[PDB]
């Protein structure tokens, strides 16, 4: 049964052979509701599918592992676990038992988290610039979306510096919050016209006569969650209706109240009104004569983060304009994007922002949409550098992958035992990640895998290569021969995302292998 | 029952098909052979093509042509069977693709033959005579490849220069201008006295032997010099005179002027003695084997008893040979007779050296594969490149030439011409190379070439790029030693083109 | 696996074949059945493959070309839709040899990027060089208007196509503004041209035969709830306790309906346009005040009247403010199209207009109606784009020669590609030859002898069967379709190649 | 790859049955007849013949035992598997890897240059005559059967047989023979019903079992003359004692003819002191030729004078055995007497597998140790040069090092301990420790071969690896299997 759940876990296996990679293939998910979508990211489609055989589940509760404290690795951990299953096969053949095979995986990941470690190039210094945040999110953007990986470059990197506060050497403060970057996208343009604001992006429209404020800097914002209208009693207070004479008394009597409240709160300074529920018809008029930018803003979630930002409050009441909850903002404009003139939120060097958003235009939402969750999982690559050694970092682009089997190989002969046999296959099963990248390119796979055992072994007067262990896993794409080093383009993915998809891979596949036999019953 | 309209034409492509994948993987040397099982459970193992169609069974019209198609290409040439089908099988796959396009296949046909009449004129300007004859040798790559299996591949590039050297004082005229090369000749000795640095090449024939007498010079009558080669000795003869019967017929060798005396049996004492005074020189213990190919050479014969009814004599110098100079040199512990300058020899001799015995046998039989296949191919006057040029220089040449018409077979000559791409495809499938990369950058090697040549004025040639399936790369086949005459080519293309012609021109089948 | 991008490719055939006769003006047309039982008979591809819904996924990527191919640019919707496709049905034998479909992709691209050099080459820019006004849009109208019924009738339809465009802002022109209304009966050569909106002549009631043809300056108004009495369908119910009251009620009534009717007498309106139908009660009293009213408005043509005066539609009667009202410049009611047809002429204000034509048939009249969007969609995109390139198959047999060349001094896998490429775009070309009836043997072969001797300008000659150049036929079209069309070609196809599995969830 | 996957499978599947085959601990075949008989022999050469095949590649495997039985005794088994498991370690290379044949053809080839070259490095030589160390090495083949009683006197006929053939010569001008043996023609011994094997002599000629027309004769002569004809003796009375004298021209010592001998020939040839056999075979005028140099001439007045009857022992026609024989003593011919007939039919194939072993240490003194000592011995250095051997021939390298473990894996499932586990502990002897540990078959555990020598000679090692290389590269090469005459 466990070489019977290897095939079925092969079908799903050589699902993800065709997504790493920017060379991959995309597939097409047709939801039952009739909506047609397409994403690189397998995670997604594992979440559409149903999952029913229970080696399957393994790998798919091990991918929204992956989901959490990483955007990166989803790819990984399915193809790693997936051939420590197949390599394992010429094992259970030969009448080796499951039981010494975990035993075996677990010797040789002791062996090669240790190795990492020691085998780490750079160090990120979190200095947070333009320039360095351009060499982790670029290898980032790649594997996802192909030639808008010089463009979103700069964008990205751009968004996220501005959310990044100044510091040095402080662990204790949290930051980077997972809603502070919102990416919108808009039909029509390009992605030349996208530029990097420090705000939110609101795609309503200014439904009050004041479409743009002035230039001066610092207008007080006011948050109202009350909707504007006469004000009542919070006992009972319901309004009903008698006879006729009292219907005029009901229209008059509300004309003066809603002119004398808007009155008094125009009068403190704010000129900027934000109501998060249903605005009135009488009061709308009242605070377009005063010159009052009226914004409605009727989700709740954008309210919390524009707290952090401008600095207003909500209030669950309403007529107490008090001025020690107001915020301030230097400019509220409306601008055309896409064709649709839409209310944006802006600042100029002043009252630091922790909520920035991206504005993207592109002609086909197709790939647009790809786009988004292309820069979210961009993002979350930005969480990968942490205090706790998350500036470490390692070559990618198989580069790792195969200079790490000739260090395994090694460890094999030192450790006597049968685990010889275990760490033999467990380094012959990181062979398909270079085959992966090989393979979706169109080049010939014969060819590659020399060329990269000559690169990696070479002869040099020590026990510990010097020159070059920059050699990686190239996808040429050119005329006749060479390849490019990993330092030219600075393309590799950081430790703290290969560190943990190597370890939940790990005891992923040994999960598989220890169920021999399921048993179903009604509960 | 009967069939007819599309059903036939599509049911010969995949009968053809079918019929033609057995010969797809044994083009080239680098193709694999396949084996041919019979019903009585037997089989057998060879690598000619011409013998796997023979004992092919084929159950459909379609193929059966192309079973005869051996027999035609094996009574002329004799050779390159393979070739030929995998021709004439992509011909009717690009002749079925024009089905679908309304194209009548009579005009087919005739843009065939139209194209096949300019494809001669167009190898006219390829094929060249004998070229690179001095200053460099384009032969030294065969022998290195063909022994490159041996031990003696890896002195092979001395050795190579001994058997090119030695085929062009070889060449002679037999009867109206046939201009061939003797299978019988380069005499094969073999001795090892030291190591194979000594190897030297004699460009005359060696004969072991020895002088057999100390008292007599070893260089006598250095302008001309008669060879006699006899049989039996001139030793006294038994069942009283008995030794006066053969010293009757020593006077007849002094008269006749002979100063080398070669006798398969020997030569006694006393007429040898008689043979001191008159400065000649006998031989004792002759090669009897060596003696008919020297005699020819000098225009001797051999003689088993010398007589003609009642009387015996030399018929004054009638059977005697013609040699100019005869000189033994020394050879450092080696002993024969050198024989240089007769009338016409057209031959040599090449003395082995190995490590023992066993190699010199092996490097024996190592030069007669060798030697084989460039005398074969040098056989005739005329002579084109291989390894891929014939299929692809075609290629550019049809693709301007479709021009001339610009009505119709202006589509049909593109798919002729494309459909020699097929040849070097194939090729590469077996030699582990990818067919994308070496066949894609072969047109373009070959395109950029042409563009100058009809121009008369150029810079650089650049032309003439095969393709080397040993290291991958692109060299001329000319420098690789890939080569094959002019007659095996143009009976190849019409004997394909004439295959395919039998199988379009059927539009019915009745099957009883 | 392979089998899956296969049957992908050959799923994408079948919508293209459908797709291949629909090519060019005189092409075959697609009869499509919706669910709603209307049919519709268009040589449009834009609308035509809206109305397939196919299931494939693969389908939906020639949709979503196709609705940028008509909001961008507007034509070429079903060429940009059978190049998409072609670059697959060529790549299908080149996957069975085990070449990856990732190199094919790849070699498509760059092939673009020299395409894309090359269309800015073959881009010329002339508006005044030996040409005008008046006679850059008459020698262009002709050229749509051949091979067709109406050419002989074209000396008086083209001079109606000059002044549909320049009646409209030349900086912003839209073929919407132009209406079309098809007219049962009548001469072809009698249409005119219109500057407002005409009616149906919906009227059964009577009281016809008295009214003036000839207004001066009419108020327009719109108003947008009915006033009756007594209708010819429903009725009204008047139960009460007394029986004086009886006529009471059936009078107040009455008084309720003319309240209204006297206020637009106040007002003085001679135009009533309403989207309701009107009772034989205000027709009656609005034919001793010389009112005229229309009932049973169109909503579509409603909207063209507030852009036409500049007014508005009021609710009531009471309210109506003073700009809301609109006056034309000429109001005439003709006997053309044998029925008495309302019609607005003369409004300087008026952003759209509307263009009648008469036939003998209804369906004979929409084959012109489809024809002179041709014609309008080549001036709409000659004003805005400066950049006019020869089309009719000339560029498009210009970007398959030049590459040819170029995979020669290209090494490796791409010389195989891009001539792949070039001689995919012969599709074009020849589709456009076997929909009119022309041989796509001969004239293929015998244009590409003189398009190798230097002169870019070859085009297709659609009269007559013969080579020639479109310059001097007069075929022009904007360098912004050969632009669009090999961007989203390449982007269809290689979005369909990328997919190697096809997964539908049912629920 | 339909045809590479069935030449896989048809090699496979022969391989399979004599797994169990190898080894003096091999199991038992029992094989079904469509009668009612069965056949319990462990020899795969019995087994494999009565099989019915198939596939084409059955028949190419069945071919190859024969070869080896000629050349070698043993190892029949060795070879097959050794050819069969090459097949199967590439099938996932050829398949999943997607490997060209021709590249693996390429990297058999030069793994077949480089395993030669580690047998030669873990040989050891041996002194070829030294009388006492050839019956420790013949007795591995000797052991387990009938004729170990009779070992001490078996090497002593096996040994001087391979002994009078063999010719040792060398120097730089005529080159090295390389011990040049015929087992076959020279070798072939004529055998004695009844009798004891300790009176069986090693007689060097040609044996012939015809008595004497006279019992008088001279039994030795100093400078005897032979005469071969065909020619019988009889009335073509002086014409008779003409065709005789013609014979007697030269004074013969021994007149041999094929046909009879008449009483009036008897006579005449008694008073010229000459020997007359009759009745003699043609096929043994043949060999007689050959150790003695007289031309077979039909007319006797053609007779030449050239030939001679000179290397010929003794005349003796003393009765042997109960019936009277003729002692004629690079050819040579033993008389060997045992209890019964069935007794020395088991000591023709025992003796023949006797030689087949001194010859092998004949042809050079370096001896290879076996029960999978070289089998592993081999696979270490494999894995060694793998890592240094650029190029995509790297990978189907590395399959011939799984090949090389198969043999002593073999051994092992057959002994009845843990194959994974006795592996991994095998192969650490030998990169540490010597080559020289084996498998033991009596116990099972891992033991050094010191003790008991299992060193076999390395000829047997040689054509092992040698054919298994060209026979698994002859089925990779066919692509097609068509059926057609």
């Amino acid at each position: 049964q466990i070489i019977k759940s290897i095939a079925a876990i092969r079908e799903l296996h050589q699902m993800c052979l065709t997504s790493m990679g920017p060379c991959g293939r995309n597939k097409i998910i047709v939801n039952h509701l009739g909506k047609i979508i397409i994403t690189n990211d397998a995670a997604t489609m594992l979440r559409e599918l149903d999952i029913v055989h229970p080696a399957v589940k393994v790998l798919v509760m091990a991918t929204e592992q992956q989901k959490i404290d990483m955007g990166d690795g989803t790819n990984l951990v399915m193809i790693l676990a997936g051939e420590l299953l197949n390599v394992s096969e010429k094992l259970i053949s030969m009448g080796l038992s499951a039981v010494e095979i975990i035993q075996g995986y677990n010797m040789a990941r002791k062996f090669t988290l240790k190795e990492l470690d020691e085998m780490v190039v750079g160090e990120i210094t979190d200095k947070n610039d333009k320039n360095e945040l351009l060499k982790m999110i670029k290898p980032v953007i790649s594997s996802k979306k192909y030639g808008s990986e010089d463009i979103l470059s700069e964008l990205v990197s751009e968004a996220v510096s501005h959310v990044l506060p100044v510091a040095q050497q402080a662990g204790e403060i949290p930051y980077f919050n997972v809603d502070s970057i919102r990416v919108v996208k808009i039909m029509g343009g390009s992605l030349s016209n996208s530029t990097v604001i420090k705000g939110m992006v609101f795609n309503r429209e200014p439904e009050g006569h004041v479409k743009s404020l002035s230039e001066d800097k610092k207008h007080k914002v006011a948050v109202f969650t009350c909707p504007l209208d006469i004000a009542n009693t919070e006992t009972k207070g319901t309004v009903l209706l008698h006879n006729a004479q009292e219907m005029l008394d009901f229209s008059k009597g509300e004309e003066k109240q809603i002119d004398a409240m808007m009155k008094e709160i125009a009068d403190m300074g704010v000129e900027c009104i934000v109501a998060g529920a249903g605005v009135g018809e009488l009061a709308l008029h009242y605070l377009n004569r005063y010159g009052i930018l009226v914004l409605k803003v009727p989700s709740k979630f954008e309210l919390r983060r524009l707290c952090r930002v401008c600095g207003a409050t909500p209030l669950p009441r309403l007529g107490a304009p008090t001025p020690e909850e107001l915020g301030l903002v230097e400019t509220v404009k409306t601008m055309e994007i896409g064709g649709d003139r839409v209310t944006v939120f802006k600042q100029e060097q002043g009252e630091i922002s922790r909520t920035s958003t991206i504005i993207l235009r592109g002609a086909t939402q197709n790939n647009l949409d790809d786009i988004e969750r292309a820069i979210d999982d961009g993002v979350a690559a930005v969480k990968g550098l942490m205090k706790p050694s998350g500036g470490k970092l390692l070559p990618g682009a198989g580069a790792t992958e195969i200079e790490l089997i000739s260090r395994i190989t090694k460890y094999g002969e030192r450790t006597p035992g049968l685990l010889q046999l275990a760490i033999k296959q467990f380094a012959v099963a990181f062979e398909v990640v270079p085959r992966t990248l090989a393979e979706t390119a169109g080049l010939d796979v014969n060819e590659v895998l020399p060329n990269l055992y000559a690169a990696h072994n070479v002869t040099e007067p020590g026990a510990v290569k010097t020159d070059h262990l920059y050699k990686g896993v190239d996808i040429d794409g050119e005329s006749d021969e060479g390849v490019k080093d990993i330092r030219e383009e600075n393309i590799y993915d950081m430790l703290a995302t290969k560190k943990f998809a190597i370890n939940v891979a790990t005891e992923a596949a040994t999960t598989v292998l220890s169920i021999d036999q399921i048993i179903m019953a009604k509960k | 029952e009967k069939i007819s309209g599309d059903d036939i034409r599509n049911q010969n492509v995949l009968a053809t098909m079918a019929v033609a994948n057995v010969v797809k993987s044994s083009l080239g040397p680098v193709g694999l052979d396949k084996m041919l099982v019979d019903d009585i459970g037997d089989f057998t193992v060879t690598n000619d093509g011409a013998t796997i169609l023979s004992l092919l069974d084929v159950q459909h019209p379609a193929g059966k042509i192309l079973v005869e198609l051996a027999q035609q290409q094996d009574r002329e040439i004799g050779d390159g069977t393979t070739s030929v089908v995998i021709i004439a099988s992509e011909l009717l796959k690009r002749a079925n693709e024009l089905v679908k396009n309304k194209i009548h296949p009579t005009t087919i046909i005739t843009g065939f033959r139209v194209a096949l009449r300019e494809a001669i004129r167009f190898i006219n300007e390829v094929l060249s005579t004998s070229v690179d004859t001095l200053g460099k040798e384009t032969l030294i790559n065969i022998a290195k490849t063909s022994m490159s299996s041996k031990i003696i591949g890896a002195d092979s590039d001395f050795f190579s220069n001994m058997v090119v050297d030695a085929l062009l004082a070889v060449k002679t005229q037999n009867s109206k201008g046939e201009i061939k090369y003797p299978v019988k000749a380069v005499n094969v000795l073999k001795a090892h006295g030291k190591s194979a640095t000594e190897s030297l090449l004699v460009p005359g024939y060696a004969l072991n032997c020895t002088v057999a007498s100390q008292a007599m010079p070893k260089r006598i009558a250095g302008g001309n010099v008669k060879i006699a080669c006899l049989d039996l000795n001139l030793q006294k003869a038994r069942m009283i005179r008995e030794a006066g019967i053969v010293l009757e017929r020593v006077k007849k060798i002094i008269d006749a002027g002979a100063q080398v005396v070669l006798t398969t049996k020997g030569i006694d004492d006393l007429c040898l003695k008689e043979f001191v005074e008159a400065k000649i020189m006998g031989v004792r213990r002759c090669k009897k084997e060596d003696l008919r190919r020297i005699a020819r050479a000098t225009g001797a014969t051999l003689v088993s008893s010398m007589s003609n009814l009642e009387g015996e004599e030399t018929f004054e110098s009638s059977y005697l040979g013609l040699c100019d100079e005869v000189v033994q040199a020394k050879f450092s512990d080696d002993e024969c007779i050198l024989i240089k300058g007769t009338s016409k020899h057209s031959s040599s001799s090449i003395i082995l050296r190995g490590a023992n015995d066993y190699s010199l046998d092996e490097m024996e039989r190592s030069l007669h594969d060798s030697l084989s296949v460039v005398k074969r191919t040098l056989e005739s006057g005329n002579v084109v490149p291989g390894g891929g040029c014939v299929e692809a220089a075609l290629n550019i040449y049809l693709d301007n030439f479709a021009t001339t018409v610009g009505s119709r077979e202006q589509l049909a000559i593109a798919e002729f011409a494309a459909a020699l791409l097929i040849i070097p495809k194939t090729l590469a499938v077996n030699a582990a190379k990818d067919s994308s990369e070496l066949v894609a950058k072969l047109r373009s090697y070959h395109a950029a070439s042409q563009m100058a040549k009809p121009e008369d004025v150029k810079r650089r040639s650049y032309r003439n790029y095969g393709l080397d399936l040993i290291r991958g790369k692109i060299v001329d086949e000319i420098h690789a030693g890939v080569l094959e005459p002019t007659i095996s080519k143009v009976k190849s293309l019409k004997s394909a083109l004439e295959a395919c012609v039998a199988i379009l021109r059927i539009d019915t089948m009745i099957t009883v | 696996g392979k089998g899956q991008i296969i049957s992908n490719i050959n799923a994408c055939v079948a919508v293209q074949e459908a797709l291949k006769p629909t090519l060019g003006p005189l092409g075959s047309d697609i009869l499509i059945v919706t669910s709603n039982q209307k049919t519709t008979i268009s040589n449009d591809g834009a609308t035509i493959l809206k109305l397939l819904d196919v299931v494939h996924p693969a389908a939906k990527t020639l949709v979503d070309i196709s609705r940028a191919q008509d909001a961008e640019v507007g034509d070429g919707t079903t060429s940009v839709t059978i190049l998409a496709g072609e670059l697959m049905k060529e790549a299908k034998p080149f996957l069975e040899e085990g070449i990856s479909s990732h190199l094919i992709m790849k070699g498509y691209r760059k092939a673009v990027s020299l395409a894309v050099e090359k269309i800015n080459e073959l881009a010329v820019d002339i508006t005044s060089e030996k040409s005008s006004g008046r006679e850059l849009l008459e020698r262009c109208a002709r050229t749509a208007m051949s091979s067709k019924l109406i050419h002989n009738n074209a000396d008086f339809f083209v001079k109606m196509c000059v002044d549909a465009v320049l009646s409209l802002d030349r900086n912003d022109l839209d073929d919407k503004l132009i209406g079309i209304k098809k007219i049962p009966g009548g001469a072809m050569e009698e249409s005119l041209f219109i500057n407002g909106v005409a009616f149906k002549k919906t009227f059964s009631y009577a009281g016809f035969e008295q009214q003036p043809k000839k207004f001066n300056n009419p108020k327009i108004l719109s108003l947008n709830v009915e006033l009756e009495l007594k209708a010819e369908k429903d009725n009204a119910e008047v139960r009460v306790e007394h029986v004086e009251d009886y006529q009471a009620i059936v009078d107040a009534e009455w008084q309720l309906i003319f309240e209204k009717l006297r206020q637009v007498e106040e007002t003085g309106a001679n135009i009533v346009l309403s989207k309701l139908p009107i009772g034989d009660l205000a027709t009656q009293f609005f034919a001793d005040r010389n009112i005229f009213c229309a009932g049973r408005v169109s909503a579509d043509d409603m909207n063209r009247v507030i852009q036409a005066v500049g007014g508005s539609i009021q609710s009531t009667t009471s309210d109506i403010k003073p700009e809301h009202l609109g006056t034309c410049a000429l109001f005439e009611e003709m006997q053309i199209g044998s029925e008495r047809y309302n019609l607005f002429q003369g409004c300087p204000q008026a952003k759209t207009c509307t263009l009648l034509l008469r036939g003998g048939a209804e369906q004979v009249i929409a084959e012109v109606e489809r024809s002179l969007h041709d014609a309008i969609m080549i001036v709409k995109r000659a004003l805005q784009n400066k950049l006019i390139v020869a089309g009719g198959g000339a560029t498009e047999m210009e970007v398959s020669k030049c590459l040819r060349d170029y995979s020669k001094t290209i090494a490796g896998k791409q010389q195989m590609i891009i001539n792949a490429f070039a001689k995919a775009l012969e599709v074009i070309p020849r589709q456009l030859c076997e929909n009119a009836g022309f041989d796509a043997i001969e004239i293929l072969n015998k244009l590409r002898l003189a398009h190798s001797k230097g002169e870019k300008w070859y085009g297709v000659v659609f009269e007559t069967e013969n080579i020639g150049d479109n310059f001097a036929k007069f075929v022009w079209e904007p360098a912004l379709v050969k632009i669009n069309a090999l961007n989203s070609a390449t982007e269809a196809t290689n979005l369909i190649l990328s997919v190697d599995e096809t997964i539908t969830n049912k629920g | 790859r339909q045809a590479q996957i069935s030449n896989i499978t048809a090699a496979k599947a022969v391989a399979d049955v004599i797994r169990t085959c190898l080894g003096p601990k091999a199991m038992l075949k029992m094989l079904l007849d469509p009668m009612g008989g069965l056949v319990l022999t462990n020899d795969g050469h019995a087994i494999l013949r009565e099989i019915d095949v198939a596939h084409p590649a059955a028949k190419s495997m069945l071919e190859l035992s024969r070869t080896q039985d000629e050349e070698v005794g043993d190892g029949t088994t060795t070879v097959i598997i050794l050819a069969g498991e090459i097949l199967a370690q590439c099938a996932p290379y050829l398949i999943e890897k997607n490997i060209h044949p021709v590249i693996i053809i390429q990297a058999l080839k030069k793994a077949l240059t480089d395993a030669l070259e580690v047998i030669k490095q873990v040989s050891k030589p041996v002194d070829v005559e030294n009388d006492a160390a050839m019956k420790k090495l013949i007795q591995a083949s000797i052991g387990t059967k009938y004729v170990i009683h009779w070992s001490e006197k078996m090497c002593e006929l096996a040994l001087d047989a391979v002994k009078t053939v063999r010719k040792d010569l060398g120097q730089t001008v005529e080159g090295e023979p390389n011990f040049e043996i015929d087992i076959k023609r020279y070798v072939r011994v004529e055998k004695i019903p009844g009798g004891d094997v300790l009176d069986s002599r090693v007689l060097k000629g040609v044996l012939l079992n015809k008595d004497v027309v006279h019992p008088k004769m001279s039994r030795h002569i100093e400078n005897p003359r032979v005469v071969l004809l065909d020619c019988p003796l009889e009335y073509k009375e002086e014409q008779v004692q003409l065709m005789c004298e013609q014979i007697l021209a030269v004074r013969p010592t021994l007149v041999i003819t094929e046909k009879g001998v008449s009483d009036l020939a008897q006579h005449y040839l008694l008073k010229g002191g000459c020997s007359v056999l009759r009745r003699v075979k043609k096929s043994d005028n043949n060999r007689i030729a050959r150790v003695t140099g007289a031309t077979i001439v039909n007319r006797v007045e053609d007779l030449k004078e050239s030939d001679v009857g000179t290397n010929c022992g003794l005349f003796k026609v003393e009765m042997i055995g109960d019936e009277y024989f003729s002692f004629l003593d690079k050819a040579c011919t033993i008389m060997l007497r045992g209890g019964s007939k069935d007794i020395l039919n088991e000591i023709d194939r025992n003796l023949q597998d006797a030689m087949a072993v001194a010859r092998n240490v004949m042809l050079s003194p370096s001896l290879s140790p076996g029960g999978g000592a070289t089998e592993m011995a081999v696979s270490v250095k494999l894995a060694e040069k793998a890592k240094q051997l650029e190029g995509i021939q790297q990978w189907p390298y590395q399959a011939v090092a799984d090949a090389m473990e198969c043999i002593p894996r073999t051994l092992i499932q057959n002994a009845g301990g843990d194959p994974i586990r006795l592996l991994s502990q095998l192969r650490a002897k030998h990169a540490q420790g010597n080559f020289t540990t084996g498998i033991d078959g009596d116990k099972g555990k891992i033991v050094d071969m010191v003790s008991y020598g299992i060193w076999e000679p390395e000829v047997i090692k040689q054509q092992s690896v040698k054919t298994a290389i060209e026979s698994a590269c002859l089925l990779l090469r066919v692509d097609d299997i068509v059926s057609g005459v």
